[PDB]
């Protein structure tokens, strides 16, 4: 497949390979985020309004 | 006591231990087991 001003090969081995194994595959990575939220804060007396 | 010959090949490249619902009964040896060699036989020798 060409991509940009490239030639590149493009496979998965999801069939060729691991296939009927019980090994996962690689390629399937695992993002990470830490969230945050504040529990009882109390905002001043000036920013009460609707 | 296996089989000796296969009559026809199979396709499907497939685990199986998870599709074990499908057969009757279902047994899976680890490596070459030893139990699957000997053979006995019952006999009826002579009619009179």
């Amino acid at each position: 497949v060409v991509v940009g001003d490239r030639l590149v090969f493009l496979e998965a081995l999801e069939k060729r390979v691991y296939q009927a194994t019980q090994v996962p595959y690689p390629l399937v990575g695992n993002l990470d985020v830490t969230f945050v939220m504040p529990l009882g804060v109390f905002k001043p007396a000036a920013d009460r309004y609707a | 006591r296996p089989a000796i010959l296969p009559s026809g090949q199979i396709l499907s490249n497939i685990e199986v231990h998870s599709h074990r619902a499908l057969f009757d009964i279902f047994k899976r040896f680890r490596s070459d087991d030893n139990n699957l060699y000997g053979a006995e036989f019952d006999a009826l020798l002579g009619t009179y």
